[PDB]
Order: C-alpha cells, then structure tokens, then sequence
C-alpha cells in the first residue's frame, strides 16, 4: 500500500535546524536572504497552499510537456507562419524575444529562495520553481527555433537578452530588479505579486485568447500550459507576505509590492498593450488591452492583494489613468522607431481599427488620432522620410522606455526629474521617480541608453551607430511596418 | 473610476481553466458541488473563467464523474491556468475562497 | 552601414557548429546574459549589492576559463528528458515502496534495526536538504547555463532523496512507533556526535560563496564522500540486518549520484584546459578534504556503534 | 558648442533628444525641435513658436540665447505656441 | 543491464508443440485455421518482418495515444464543426459511421489468427493486432462522440453496423467476408493485402492529406496515427503468403488476394471516391481519387504484391477502367438516394467543380454531366419532387451497392447475372460474379436489401418503409444535400 | 418520421441516469453479430462462420437476455490499460536491469538453475495456451464488454510469456549448461510433471462453446495456476535465494487477480438467470479433476530432486 | 398482378427496381420505367421507347405483354429508343 | 501506359506522417544512402520519401538528425506507411525490393 501525502508531507519540510559552527546570520545573510531580522523559528509556520511533491511533480510535468510538444508537432504544417497576419507574426517575435531568456533568469530568482529563504516550505517549493522556470526557458527557446530558417528576427528569441536593444534593456532592467537582483524574501513577494499572479496573466492568458481567435493553437496551448506552473509556484508569495505582516513588516512589504507592480506595469504596457490593441488583427481581438487589464489586474490580481491584507497602492488613481493612455503612446513610439525593434510593428490605424479604438477609448481620434492623421497623409503622399525618425526619443531612467504623454487636442506631457549626486535623472511618472528614491543604490549609477549615447559610449554617435550598438547584425533584423504600409490604401 | 471601483469590489472566486477536456467537466462540477450558488462562466476560447461568490468547491469525486475517467486532484494543475481567490487544496477537493467581503 | 544576410538554420551563436544542433544545444547553451558585462552583471547600478556580489563571488573567482559556455553535460539532459528519465526511476521506486509494504517488509528486519535507522538514516533529510540548498547556490553563481542546468537537476535530485527519506521515516514509524522516527531527527542532527562532522562540514560548505569553491567543495569533495562513507556503508548494514528495501532504494539514489559525478568530472576536464586551474582545484580539495574525512569518520563510527 | 536638450513639442506624444547650439536663440532652438515633429506627428500651424523650461509658465525671450537662458545640458524644454 | 530483443525474441515465439491428448486437426481445425493441410512443422519458419514485443508495445502505444488525444483536446475550439464546409462534416460522418465499429470487428479477425494460426509469430503479432484494432475502434467512437450533441447523424458512428441501412450492409458484407467470416490464414492474406496495405491508405492517409488542407488536424492527426499501427500488424501477411507459395498453394493464395482486393475496391469506391472528388471542398483536393489510386494502390500496393511473388490480377484492365468511372456513378446514386444515407452528400457540381472534374476525367461533362444538368434544371425550377426518388436502385448481390454504369453520351451499362441453385443473382461487374462463383456457400442464401424488399420483409413496401427498416429514428438523421442546394446558385 | 433533438451521448446510452464515462462510450454494445439470430454475420445464413457462431455462441446453455449490460469492474479501456501496464511493466523491466547489475543470478542456491529449467521456463507453453484461449473467448463472447476483458487478458498472457522468455535467456547466460532455452518443448511434451497441465490445456482449447470456454479458462484453469504454480514457485524461490522471481510473480498476480475480478463479475451477472447456476457448477465439476491432476503432477515435479 | 423487373433506361447511370404488371404491354412497361428516369436524370426526347432483354439485339414487340414475353420476375431489361 | 509506368517502379522508403520526424528522416535518408537520389513528395498530412531498390535509415544517423535520444522502435509513432519490403532491427530499418521492374 501507499501512504497518502498528508501523513508524510510535514517531514519533507522539517529541515530547519539551529546552526552552531557558523552563525544564523552567516548561514542566512540578510543581503541574500531578506529576512528583515525575523528569527528562524518564526519562519517555520510558512505553509505553501499549493503543494507538490517530487514523485507527483515529475509525473505531472512529464504529461504537461508531452502535450505541448505533440500539439506543436501536429500543427507544424498548419501554415501559421505562412498564412498568419504579419502583425500576429510580430506578436510571436516580440513575445519570444522579450520572455524566453527572462524565464531562464527567473530560475535564479527561485534558486535565491531555494538557498537563502529561512522558510523550509519556501525552499522546497522554490526548488520546483527552479524546475518550472527551466521548463519555461527551454520551451520558449525550442518553439521559435524552427522559425529561425524563415526569418532572422526569430533569432532574437535567443539574442535579445544578449543585446543592448532598448526594449531588451527595459526587459532586463525590470527582471534584474525584481527577480535576480534582490534578496530571497524580496523575490518571494515582488516576483510573485507583480509578474506571476499579475502581469503574467496578461501576456500568457490574455494573449492566449487572442492567439486562439487568430487560429495559432500551438502558441495558445504553449503559453496557457506555462501559466499552469506559475499558478502553482507563485503561491510561494502569500505565506511569505503573511509572515512579514505578522512580524511587524507590513509597511516595508507594502512598499515592495507597490514598487514591483508599477515596474511591471510600465514594461507590460510596452510589450502587451500594442499587441492587444494594434498588432493582433481586429477580428481576433478578444478584448481590448484595457478590458483585459480590468479583468486580470484590477478584478482578479489587485482584489487578491487586498484579501491577503495589503492596501490599494497609493498610486491607484494614477494607475487607472495610465491604463487609458500610456500604451497608445508606447505603441506610437515603438512604431515610429520601428527600425530599433526586432519585430515589425503593425500601425493598426485603418478606419475600421480607429472606430474600434474610439469605441474602446472614447476621445482616441482627437488625441493619438491627430498624430496618425499626419503619419497616414505622409504615407499616402509618398513622403517616407517623414515616417522615419532622425533623432532618439528621450528615455525614462527607471523603466528604460521613451517619455511620452497625451498628444493631439488636449496635449499633456510630463517628465519628473531629479538631481542626485551630481547627475540629472528624468522619469516617466511620479511613481517611477518614487521607486528610484526607495532604493537609490540599486539604480543611481545605471545609465539608460540615451545617457550612454550622450556620454560617448555609442560610436559613432548616430542613429545607425545606435542600431549597431543595439546588436542588429543585418538589415533584415530591424523592424518595419508589418504590412509594408498596405493599410494606407484602406484610408 | 466608478468602473474601477466596481471591478475591484468583487468577491468572485474560482478556477481559470485552459482550453482542453477539463472545461466542461469543471463547469459541471462547479454547478453540482456548489448547489444554490450561481455559477458564472466567461469563455475566452483559450481559457474559461469560472466563478461564484465568496467560495467555490470542486470535489475530486464529482470531477471524476463529470470527466468520465479516473482523476486525482493533483492532476488539475495540468489545466488550471489561473484562479481567483485564495486556494485550499487536498486529496478530496479544492476550495477557492476569500477571507474578506468587498 | 548594414549587410544583408540570410536566415540561419539555428541560433546565430550555434550556426557555425559542424554538427546539427541537438535539442540540448538549442535550449541550454549560452543563456546567462549576466556574464556579458564584467562591470554590470545585472542591468542595474554597477555597484548595486547583487552586482557587487556577482563581481566578487563569480567574476573574481580564481577558477578561470575564457569559454565556460562550451562546457557540455555529458548526459545532455534537458528538462523534458530529465522528467522522462526520473518519472521512470521514481515510479519504479514508488512501486517498490508499495509492494515491499504489501509484504510487510519492515516487520522482518533484524531486531534493533529500527534504532539504527532512527539514528543513522532518518536524519539524512537534513543532510540531503543541505545538498539541495548547496546545489541551488552553485546553480545561481555558476558562470555558464550549461553548468547551472546540471545544478538545477542536482537540486531536484537532492529533494528527491530528501522525500524518499521522509516517506520511509514515516512509513517505518508505523511499524516502530517507539524509536523516535519522525520526532527526534532535528535533535540528532544538532547534538548527536555522529552527525556533528557532517553538520559542521555542511554549515561551512554552505558559507563558501565563491562559485568555484562552492562547486569544488560540494561536488568533488562532499558528495563523493557521501557515496563512499554513507550510501554504500548503509547498503552494507541493511544487508546484515535483513533490510532488502534500502539497498534497492539506495541503488536508485546512487544512479543520481553517479550522474552528479559525471557532469562534475566533465567540468573539471573543461576547467583544466587552463593550466592555472590545476592548482586552484587541488588547493580547494586539500582545504576541504580533512573536514570531509572527519565527517565520514564520525558518521561511520556512529553507524557501527553497537 | 553642442548643447543636448530633451524637448517636448506642443501636441506631440513624446519628448525627444534634440542637440542644439550654445549660441542659438530660442527662435532657432524652436525650429530645430520642429524639424523632428511638425509634418511628422504634428500638424503645421500659424503662430509663433516659443520655448520654456518643462512645465514652466514663463517663456524665454525669442532672442535670448541658450547660453543666456541659464538652462543646463539635458534639461527638458517645451516648445509651444503663443 | 538489459539484453537486446534479438537475443531473446526467438523464445517468445517458440510455442508450437505436438499435440497428443487431442489431434493436430482438432487443435487447429481447417475451417477456423485455413492451414490447407500444411503440417505444423512448416509454419515454424514464419518470420514477421515488423516485430514488437510487450514492453515496447505498451510504452510506444501509450505515447501514440497521448499525442492523439492531446491534439484533440487542444483543438476542441477551433470551430471545425462550425466553420467547416458542410461536405467536410459529411466526410467525417460517413468515415466514422463506415469505419469505427468495423475496426472493432477487425479485432475478431486478429483474434481468429491469435487462436487458430499454426504460425507462432502470427499468433503473437495478431495478439498486438487485437490490441491495435481495439485502439482503432475506441478512438473512432471517442472522437465523434463529442459531436452527438450537435448533430444526430453522428449517432451513426456507433449505430450504423447495428442497422440495416444499405451502405452499412455493404460495409458489413465486406468486413464480414474478408475479416470475421473466414479462417485465420484467409484473414492473414485477404485482410492484410486488400485493406491494410491497400485501401486503408486511401481512406486513412489520402483523406488525411485532404483533412490537413481543410484545416482539420484533429482528424488528420488521428487517422495517420491509426495507420502507423496498421503498417506494423499488416506485415503478418507477407510471411503467410510466402509459406503458402513455398508449400504449393500459390494458386489458392492468388485467388484469395485477387478476390479481396476487388471486394475492397467496390466498397472504397462508394466510401472514399465521393469524398475525395465531391464532398471535399475544391480548394482542399490534394489530388483526385484517381490520382491517389495510382499513387497508393497501383504504384505502391500492387507493386509490393508483385515483389512478394504474386501476379497482376486477372482483372487488371477491368480494374483500371473502373478507376475512371465507377465512383462518379456511385456518387450520383448516394446523392440522388441521399435520404437513405446517414450523412449529407454534397452534389459537388458547381461550374468550377465541373471544370476540375473535366480536367481529372476528360469526358465527364458528356457523361455524368448529362444527369447533373437534368437535376440542376429541376432545382432552378423548383421541381424538388424530381430530385427525390420513388423507387429503389437495383443492388449488386456481392458488393451490396447499386448497379451502375456510364450515363449520357456513350451510355454503357452491364449487369452480370447468374443463375444458381434455382435463384437469379445480379452483379455489378464480371469480377463480382467471379467472386461469387469462387465460394457459393459464403454467399448463396444471402439476400441483399432489394431481395428483402421484394420478398415482403420491408413493410410497407415503399421508400419510406425502407427508411424505417434501415433504422432511422428521426427526420434529422436522413441525408440531405449538404449545402441545401446552394450550389444551384452558382 | 418525427423531428428529434440531438442526444448528449449514443442513443443506446441516453437512458443512463449518470453521464456516460469514457468506458461506456467506447466499449458498450459493439458486437453487431448478436443482432440477428439467423445470420450473425452479413453473409449467407448458412456460411461456415454463421454456423460456427449459431452453434458455439447462440446455442450456449449459459444464457442471459442482456449480456451487453456486463461491466468490467475495472472499467479498463485501451488507453488506461496501456497507462497502467506501462507503469507495471517498466517497473518489472527496471527490476530486471538492477538485479542483473547485482548479478542476482550467480547468488541463487546451488542447483536452482536446474529447477528453473525444468519447472519455470516451460511455462512459456502454458502461458501461450492461456493467450490462445483468451483470444478464443474474445472472439466468441456475446458482448463487447466481455470481449474487451478477454483482449486485455490475451495481452496479459503474452506479457507473462514474454517475461518467461526474457528470464529463460537471461538465466542461460549465467548457467549455459542446464538446457535453458533449448529443452522446454521436450519438457512440455514428455516430462510427466507437465503432462497433466498440457492435457488440460489441449482439451480446454477444444471446448468451443463460449460459456464453457470462459468457465473452464477463467474459473478453473486460471485460479489453479495462481494457487498451484505461481504461489509455490514463490515459496521455492524464497528457499533458494531467488529474490527476483517472487517480485516478478507478484506483478503477474496483479494481472491474474484482475482477471479474477472481471470473471467473478461476469459470473454474478450470469447468476441473475437462476438457470445458470447449475450450468456453471456443472462445467466446474467437469474440469476441476483435470485441473487438480495438472496441479498435483506439477507440484510433485516441483517438489522433487 | 405485380411483376418486378430491374430496368436500365437509355442514358441513365443505373438500374432500378420497377414493379410492372403481368399483362402490361411493352409500351406500358416502357412508360412505367420512364416515370423514374426521364426528367429526373434523363433529358426528354422524341422517338419510340422499346423494351429488350438486357444487352440483347432483339427488341420486344411494342404490343407484346409481359406474360407473353417469357421474361422471368426480377430479370433485367433495357428501355431504349428506336 | 500511365498504369504501366505507375506499376513498373522500384521506389522504396518510408511514408512519414506530419510531425517532427519528417525532416530528420529526409536528412537521414540522404546521408545513409550516398549515391542514391532521394525523392520527396509532400502531401502536408504525410511525406513520401523514396529511393530506387533500397533505402536505409540507421538509428545513429536518425538520432543525430532528430536532436535527441532515439531508439529504432520509436519510428513507428510516425511511420504511417512504406513502399518496399521491410527489414527492421535495433540499428536500422531497410526498405527494399527483391525484384527489378
Ligand atoms: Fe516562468
Ligand atoms: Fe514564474
Ligand atoms: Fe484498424
Ligand atoms: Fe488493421
């Protein structure tokens, strides 16, 4: 006979002991561990609500992969690449490039916890977390790899994190800040409550709904399978947070989650927002970006934080206004500077799309519409030098994304600057400046790519010089309009 | 925002099931194992969001019955892509629930 | 300006291999971007605390090679094949557990075996959790993804062994409820003299933060000592005591251990391509071995204890 | 002589890097910013282009130079219409 | 360590022994075994060229199913049933109805071999054959079952073989003749060398090719997986055939294979032919029925038989002419008598489809074209009474399919009649009459559905009594034009 | 004709109170050869196979008006059978690999290899008779749910046969001078201890009535093999320091006990018709003598020097 | 009384069961077969319908009846035009 | 004449169903049969791969072109049909004809 998990599970996590030949603080140094001075004994009540154990883990994960790979192999001649809208292809390119090697880095987040968490159940769940992120990294390299032979932009699935391309720097700044660059308990509450139970649902389940409408089941099936792992290992956050709160640290836990969520928001506004509202073809848009935000981030994720004992973030009203506005300008920034991207942005402003935009975002045409009017008239009149830029966008010193605002009839734009130790920093929001100020030492000597341009590190100091610096190896690699401007004809 | 406040002040809990053979059996299990609660379902094709107010139970026995083949609770993660609510799982059932009423 | 080039058949960094890249090449190689910028491992302030930690404990390690990324797991394991292989071994071990319980194996061990087990076996969960923690440390510090990947799998293996030990401690407690089984392991690990060499070795091993030294002490000193002085002598003792399940269990755990030793050896070989590493590795091995020897001597003498 | 500023042009969606000259008048700065906006994302209009510190009320004099204005390199300016 | 299969395989098939407590002929009676008097010892040189063994089989078959079912689950929302052409959905209905419970029948043919073949390697490979056909029957019931709730016609995945509907009777006549109604060695060479290496490749790989073009990957992936099993257990035929030739039975073997191929051809011409040239939407026609036939049946299958030592069949030139003509008329009969089908036949004669048909079969428009014109005119004039029959077709006493020929400009049609033991039979070809004459006791008191009609077994004696008899339980179940004659608009 | 709505499942299943399972959907009511008493198969009612089935299935004295209501108590389908057996078989294969690594076979008691050559390795003939016989009950059983248990039972008999083949060869490598892999047919044909079993099986394989075939195979032959061959072989191995065989046989006993479970369930379904009880007990009385002699002769040979 | 024949009409694609009467003339037979063929799958045309044994050379006399003709029930006939 | 030429062929080799074995089998065919022309007919759902008289696939080459550990028996997951006679063992599968037509 077999004895049921509940009768032996406690012994799997009875692994704390009182060290003697080194001190507890040497064994669990606060810079790596983030225990905030809370003694071992207290950590022993950590109780992961989503359990697994080694025999079940390998069996079940074996079956998850059998399915992911068999669906891929069976659809490998469905013509997706060949019949898909090029805006859908671009969505694949930017997803894989922005995510795959970031997953592999997430292994180091889980490894940080596996070694340096004082909670024994966190250390074991983080060990499955390591395995999960390895899975996610290997899947998201394997799946785009067969498209290498079709298109050098698919090389960026592997290359992006190895480059200084500006969106990749925005990706690595966020992931190095929240995942690989902080102590174990910081990872436990910032990664699990910003990305894993938060913005990951947008990029891996929201986008899956669009993928399924577009008929790309290989992709939809892959990223929803990925997210089943995350729903398990993200449950390492709640008990860590509960211990922080019971031990008097609620204020510092609140601060960390507040910061991580804002940082995640700004990055996924640039990745996901343009995909959902512009690149995904109009017939395949399951919901607007903002509807998806209200479903996943406000309705589900933020509601869950409140249930666990946190307050709405202090920037709640700024955030809600940002959901209405920011990604429309990030999209415009990415598209106008498309040559700096490793994907081909779709403009997404045919009259039909603009009606949808107007409906999803009342007032859109008197704002971003004013800019697209001018852009569109230049394409129609063959003035193509005016749809390519000749300078660099100014860039946020926190998020590494261009500084943007509301264009058109009620123009409003604002940069939040800061002198600090002999240097002038610019930030794209009050919140981003505030993040910087919560932990200056984490950020203060970092140089964004425009800082680098102005300090002589990009040679030559031209746009083409910047493009080489960002890692592009050939003309085909740099982004272009997804439909080669054929949308103009419908305007 | 009125809209935001309304979106935030919900007490919806329950599984988000990815496209596959567990969608209909989880819907059916939700209705059977929560007699008297209204079950809501939003279908986004790649996944289905299944919810009730305050608490939602899925027992292993009912899920096995509606699925039509042997089933262990642990296997649910093959298809449980997300969930609303806190989670309490054991060998017989899983419970999605909120501690607070908003 | 910019050249035109055609699509490659694989990743740009693999496109000049003579051979067709394997699954393992495609998904394991060259993935630490944190080694690209020696002043800023991570995309933060060059002087952020984690950037300082990686500059000191990885970048400045004495163990050096100008292409750690060419290291290759001789088993070439990826997540997918690892799980295939371990679902096989582990469902085999679980089937042994089930059958040997059906045959009430634990009743037939020689009188007093349960006391040796409570003393010498069941506190192995602490020892194994240390190798688990220590494997995770190597994973996060190691200068190549192909190296880090062997450590991830080793971390999972350590937890596998830990879970075996838990499951058996508990199962054995049901036949021998009066031996301390599942109740007094923490005290043995902390106070029993047989455990003190091991625990001191692990506590100091776990505070060696140089990636190179972490790797050498864990995998070339601590882990081959556990095979030689703990696993095989326990097999030998269970044979004398009519425990037929434990040699079978340990034989499965030893497969894991030989796999850890194979990738370790292959990584030494890669590192020895640079002749300065010969002294650095033998330095570390001499430094840690007496501690290992002592740990083993104290354990073996406890296990023998009549 | 090269003088880097970050500029936001009236009705545009972003702030750009524009390198101007230490001895430029504000009318010339303004023209150098417009080059990267008007007819690209911003409709041309009649009126006089002015320069201010980001978010500031007070305009710099049309003739005042960069040198004379007190701006430090890489500060943010708005170019608006009066 | 493990020892390699080649080192212990011989022992798995060392299982013949010399019986003593009963005789050899009692253990292996000829009417169930079909050994033709060849003694036990000669059957021990049988050597299956596509081996498998029990631990490999369960491991590899576990992975095959894992893939087939995961692809089905992952596509449950593709909207095939909703976005598919109605003629494609009818393809599925007719495939699953014709095939699923036939697969389950095929278990019994493998079981016949597993018990009564005197070749030990045959008995083991047939045991895997049994398992394979169980797979194929359970898949092909599991997969359509999800469509029961959308459409009563999918009930027929299960119900057809339980009915007396005419195409099911035809499926059953074939499969009961070639698979479940004969001795082990007859099954070994007739099932493997007519359906398994022959016409199964049309229905399960040719049709996969069309399903892939139609974007139905669930289906394409399912039936190409099924055929990987077949490619293994069908290799039980060559060594049986080789033994029969070595032991003087070449003529008997030739005749059994000749007959099985012809009987297979007539069934698959009414099942697959209309699917590939009419039901399948034009853009999804990877090749024509005839082009697939030349690929799979002439180029691959018939060439393999020659290599094994047989001759071209005696009816070769008749067969090639059948390829150009038969299924066109089979389509017309299934279509015009579509109420009697459980699927919704597509007429498949818009102008653009009539052009494709003219290019793949020069002279099509002068032949079947002439009937389709009459029918077309009647649809445009709303004489719908004129596109529904009031009588039954005359049916072949062998294939159980309507007697047809070439209509229109060079009208040509021949019934091959036969008097036998005081009864008059009618056959659709010379070969079908020859088959009957090879084994009268198999066929002589069988009554086809029209025989039953004329003998008072179908009450009332009208097309509608016939539909009750055929087992329809509702109006929705009876076949309709797949596009509700929308093609007439074109 | 009337208009009717789509059903949620097969027409034959729509009166079920519960939602039909995978098992119900893919296994139930699939033999169409039981529809027409005159013409089991779609052929001349008098064709040789139609006469075979009217005699050996339809006229069986074991009767029930609804054989199709039988249910496998394990509710196995092909898919779950392979999942289950891939688990057990790769476990047995892993045992083989590890016991070979340990050279288990060198360590058995002196002379054991001779008891194996004589008492174990000819089992491959016995197990192949069970395989043949199971295939016969499959093809003749009057319901697909019955036939499905026989198919799986046929595969299990081949599994056992393949175990025996593998281990006969493996043992021969350590003990090349014992006739392992060389003399089993002679032994089956001529050694006295095998003659009661072989006589039993030869006659059993020529009982062509389906109920008789089922009763003799599953209710007499197979339980005898469990109590008189499998278990005593485990005892003997235990006395000769063969620790592999008892584990192998425990795995085979799982199959044998599954075969008993569906058998007993078929008996219980049958006993609903009060006439069946004398029919079954008569077949049991008739075959048991044969089976007891088989066991006795096997055990003296297993016992002796 | 009922007399079943199998009949193939000139230019149709098949043979159909057509039940005629024992004392039907060939003319009356031809017309009972026509009912199921002409204007269904066969263009109407001018000329005289004749009945013959299947494939045979000789036409039956128009005014000959089924009884006088010597045909057996369920025999096969062609209906063709002069 | 069309039928004669269709029948009078000596093409042998695997019919591989859509999936991840298609390209590695093509490549394996090219490599393991040097000095034979390998033809390939792609029907989306499957691919027909052939050579004249004899076509060999060894396990070693297949495993190399596939990119992962591979036993010869596994080929049946994807081998949907084949032209020629077959001879299969642990190291290779061989498709061949005894006669020349
Ligand atoms: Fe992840
Ligand atoms: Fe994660
Ligand atoms: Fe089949
Ligand atoms: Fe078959």
């Amino acid at each position: 006979a077999m004895h049921p998990r509940k009768d032996w599970y406690e012994l799997t996590r009875a692994t704390n002991w009182t060290p003697s030949y080194v001190t507890e603080e040497q064994l669990f140094p606060e810079r790596m561990s983030g225990h905030m001075g809370i003694p071992l004994e207290k950590w022993e009540s950590y109780d992961e609500p989503y359990k697994t154990s080694y025999p079940e883990y390998v069996s079940i994960q074996r079956e998850k992969d059998a399915g992911a790979y068999s669906v891929k192999a069976a659809l490998e001649r469905a013509k997706i690449y060949e019949n898909s809208d090029p805006g859908w292809i671009s969505t694949l390119k930017s997803h894989y490039g922005a995510i795959a090697v970031g997953e592999y880095a997430a292994v180091t987040g889980e490894g940080r916890m596996a070694r340096f968490s004082k909670a024994p159940g966190n250390r074991n769940m983080a060990t499955f977390g390591m395995m999960d992120e390895l899975r996610h990294g290997q899947l998201q390299l394997f799946f785009p790899h067969e498209y290498c032979k079709k298109d050098r932009q698919f090389d960026w699935a592997w290359r992006a994190y190895h480059s200084n391309e500006w969106a990749a720097i925005a990706a690595k700044h966020f992931f190095d800040d929240i995942i690989t660059g902080r102590d174990a308990i910081s990872v436990a509450i910032m990664l699990t409550f910003s990305f894993e139970t938060g913005f990951a649902n947008m990029q891996f389940l929201g986008l899956a709904a669009d993928a399924a409408e577009a008929g790309d089941y290989t992709f939809a099936n892959l990223i929803s399978s990925i997210q089943t792992d995350e729903s398990r290992h993200a449950q390492q956050g709640g008990p860590a947070l509960q211990l922080l709160i019971e031990n008097g640290k609620r204020e510092e836990a609140q601060k960390k989650v507040d910061m991580a969520i804002w940082r995640a928001w700004r990055l996924f506004a640039v990745l996901t927002g343009p995909v959902m509202d512009y690149y995904t073809p109009l017939e395949d848009r399951s919901q607007s970006f903002k509807e998806f935000m209200y479903e996943w981030i406000i309705g589900q994720f933020e509601r869950s934080l409140i249930d666990l004992g946190l307050d709405k973030p202090w920037y709640w009203d700024l955030f809600l206004k940002d959901i209405d506005e920011l990604h429309h300008s990030y999209h415009m920034g990415v598209w106008y500077w498309r040559t700096t991207a490793w994907w081909n942005p779709a403009a997404g402003v045919t009259p039909e799309e603009r009606d949808w935009l107007e409906e999803k975002y009342p007032g859109w045409n008197k704002r971003w519409g004013r800019c697209w009017d001018v852009i569109t008239e230049n394409v129609l009149n063959d003035r193509m030098d005016l749809v390519s830029p000749e300078t660099l966008p100014s860039v946020c010193n926190m998020s590494q994304i261009p500084l943007v605002g509301v264009p058109g009839d009620d123009w409003n734009i604002e940069v939040f600057s800061l002198e600090h130790n002999g240097r002038l920093y610019h930030f794209g929001s009050e919140v981003d400046r505030w993040v910087f100020q919560q932990d200056p030492v984490q950020y203060q000597n970092h140089m964004n790519i425009v800082d680098r341009f102005l300090a002589g590190q990009i040679q030559p100091m031209t746009l083409e010089g910047a493009l080489k610096y960002m890692g592009f190896q050939s003309i085909e690699e740099m982004g272009k309009d997804a439909h080669d401007f054929a949308w103009a004809d419908k305007c | 925002s009125t809209l935001a406040d309304q979106a935030l002040h919900n007490n919806n809990v329950g599984p988000i099931i990815r496209a596959g053979d567990l969608v209909e059996p989880v819907i059916e299990t939700a209705e059977i194992d929560n007699p008297g609660k209204e079950i809501t379902v939003e279908d986004r094709r790649a996944y289905v969001r299944i919810a009730a107010e305050g608490e939602l139970i899925l027992t292993r026995k009912t899920l096995e019955e509606q699925l039509g083949r042997p089933f262990n609770m642990q296997e649910l993660e093959i298809n449980l892509a997300s969930f609303a609510g806190q989670i309490q799982a054991d060998e017989d059932q899983i419970r999605f629930y909120f501690d607070k009423t908003m | 300006s910019f050249e035109s080039k055609k699509p490659m058949r694989t990743w740009s960094h693999l496109a000049e291999m003579r051979k067709k890249p394997s699954e393992y090449d495609i998904v394991s190689r060259k993935l630490h971007y944190s080694t690209n910028n020696p002043d800023s491992p991570w995309e933060l302030s060059p002087d952020s605390p984690m950037n300082l930690w990686y500059k000191q404990y990885r970048n400045a390690s004495p163990l050096k090679h100008d292409n750690w990324d060419a290291f290759t797991d001789p088993d070439q394991l990826v997540y997918r094949t690892y799980n295939l292989m371990q679902d096989g071994q582990e469902s085999y071990v679980q089937s042994l557990f089930d059958q040997f319980n059906e045959r009430e194996h634990d009743q037939m061990v020689r009188e007093g075996w349960e006391h040796t087990m409570a003393r010498c076996y069941s506190p192995l969960r602490y020892l194994f959790h240390c190798l688990q923690m220590s494997s995770a440390y190597v994973q996060q510090m190691a200068p190549a993804s192909t190296i880090s990947n062997c450590c991830i799998l080793q971390t999972a293996d350590s937890l596998r062994w830990l879970t075996h030990t838990a499951y058996r401690t508990h199962e054995l407690s049901l036949t021998y409820p009066d031996a301390g089984l599942g109740e007094h392991e923490r005290e043995l690990w902390e106070k029993e003299p047989g455990w003190q060499g091991l625990r001191e070795l692990m506590e100091k091993q776990l505070t060696a933060f140089d990636w190179g030294e972490a790797f050498v002490s864990l995998n070339l000193v601590v882990k081959p000592m556990i095979v030689e002085s703990i696993f095989k002598p326990l097999q030998q003792q269970a044979w004398e005591n009519n425990d037929t399940l434990l040699p079978l269990l340990i034989d499965s755990q030893l497969k894991d251990a030989e796999r850890h030793s194979r990738w370790s050896k292959a990584l030494v070989k890669h590192a020895l391509e640079n002749p300065d590493n010969h002294a650095v590795i033998e330095g570390w091995i001499e430094k840690w071995r007496p501690l290992a020897d002592r740990a083993a001597e104290a354990y073996l003498s406890m296990l023998s204890s009549d | 002589s090269a003088f880097p500023v970050h500029a936001a042009f009236e009705k545009d969606f972003l702030v750009q890097l524009v390198v101007v000259d230490l001895n430029d008048s504000m009318d010339q700065v303004a023209e150098k910013v417009a080059y990267h906006c008007v007819n690209r994302r911003v409709a041309p209009r009649e009126g006089v282009m002015r320069v201010r510190k980001h978010r500031s009320t007070e305009l710099f004099p049309r003739d005042m130079t960069i040198a004379e204005s007190g701006l430090n390199p890489t500060e943010v300016i708005d170019v608006v219409f009066e």
